[PDB]
């Protein structure tokens, strides 16, 4: 049957 | 000098408060170890989100904004600190400021606060940011802006549980569609990033996406020049083909088999395993699917892979082979076996993965039929009783 992908804080900071 | 800056900050004197606020930005913005923690326990955030109300002092106002932006981008207790001093209303109002630098930075600040967690995310949402940040889509935008838009929707879209509203979900598409084409290799991975999480959610979601019609857009990216690009757009367009086989068929019916030879053959494991991942889904599908999926001429490459490729592609190769003779007629697993399918599919039984093996021992079964774990030895002892015996 159909399978989904496996399991896998975007901030950015201002220089 | 870091309380002298806190009390200086809590000045009436414009020039000694915005020196000061400049002076903690600089702290906040340069060492890759700031202190946000310290300067935090000093009492800085109360001062801020009160510059923050300053309308007549603009560069104050971008200021306090920037050292909240860099304070945000620490640990989730110091981004729920920043929520808790009541930054994110100032920030939604500041969205609307006459002048773009604070609108900018603002933008920037609730992007971070968003990105930390879903909670965060919908009480932003609840506050009604999402019409502000997508009412800035406009030609005459900023590449800059336009990108820090396209990062804060990326962050909208990112978590998973709990999924973000579908209204929001409803809005944020029609951006989307509208962004799908543009020039700019940053907006163009961050929109495929986002419609790859909106894709991730569930099946409805799914068809959301597909109701509103940018799938044929999303597809040629498959072949971008940009492997950031392709990437996103492999993983978009396998999670869409992992619901119903209708979605399946509307994704198949953009020419997408035509662009993964090039995929097949790339030089990197990770591109070669997420397209046959989606080709397993896709051999999980209808007779007529599998059969569009040998037109293609894509089956010999992934027995190549299963045959000398790196272990998780063939773990992936594996799951597609086993998938398209269980779901295949006699005339298609013939031609897998004509393909020299036998040797490589049994040199696998040997790893130490239940799942993979398990998945092998049927498949062969299977084809048998057409032509430890209880459940692998018992499928040997069966396939052995029916054709061994």
């Amino acid at each position: 049957r159909k399978r989904s992908h496996s399991p896998t804080r975007y901030v950015k900071r201002r220089f | 000098s870091l309380e002298a800056i806190v009390q200086n900050a809590s000045s009436d004197n414009q020039g000694i408060q915005l020196s000061a606020v400049q002076a903690a930005r600089k702290l906040l913005s340069s060492d890759r170890n700031p202190p946000i923690d310290d300067l935090i326990k000093s009492g800085i955030l109360p001062i801020l989100v009160h510059c923050l109300e300053r309308d007549d002092n603009p560069s104050l106002q971008f200021e306090a904004a920037w050292a909240l932006t860099n304070i945000a981008s620490g640990t989730s207790e110091q981004t729920q600190a920043v929520v808790q001093s009541n930054a994110v209303p100032l920030f939604l109002r500041l969205l609307h400021s006459p002048h773009q630098n604070v609108c900018e930075q603002a933008v920037w600040a609730l992007g971070n606060i968003i990105g930390d967690g879903p909670q965060c995310r919908d009480y932003v949402i609840s506050l009604g940011v999402v019409k502000p940040l997508l009412s800035f889509i406009s030609p005459s935008i900023p590449i800059t802006f336009l990108r820090n838009v396209t990062w804060v929707m990326v962050n909208l879209c990112r978590h998973k549980d709990p999924p973000p509203p579908m209204e929001t979900i409803q809005e944020i598409l029609p951006a989307l569609c509208v962004l799908i084409h543009h020039t700019d290799v940053n907006i163009l991975v961050d929109t495929v990033w986002a419609l790859s999480y909106l894709t991730d959610a569930g099946n409805e979601q799914i068809q959301m996406v597909i109701d509103s019609g940018i799938v044929p857009h999303l597809v040629p990216l498959l072949s971008h020049q940009e492997v950031k690009v392709q990437t996103a757009a492999l993983r978009a367009v396998g999670n869409i083909v992992t619901g119903t086989d209708e979605q399946t068929q509307v994704v198949l019916n953009c020419d997408a088999l035509s662009h993964f030879p090039a995929l097949l053959t790339h030089p990197k494991e990770k591109i070669n395993k997420e397209a046959v991942w989606f080709l397993s889904n896709i051999t999980a599908g209808n007779q007529q699917q599998v059969q569009a999926v040998i037109d293609a001429n894509l089956v010999p490459m992934i027995i190549h892979l299963l045959d000398k490729g790196d272990f998780g592609t063939q773990k992936e190769a594996a799951w597609a082979i086993s998938n398209l003779t269980i779901s295949g007629r006699k005339d298609q697993v013939a031609y897998l076996i004509q393909q020299n399918v036998i040797p490589p599919f049994c040199n696998l039984l040997t790893v130490k993965d239940a799942q993979v093996v398990q998945v092998v021992l049927d498949g062969l079964s299977n084809i048998l039929k057409m032509a430890e774990n209880e459940d692998i030895y018992k499928l040997a002892y069966e396939i052995i009783d029916q054709f061994f015996s």
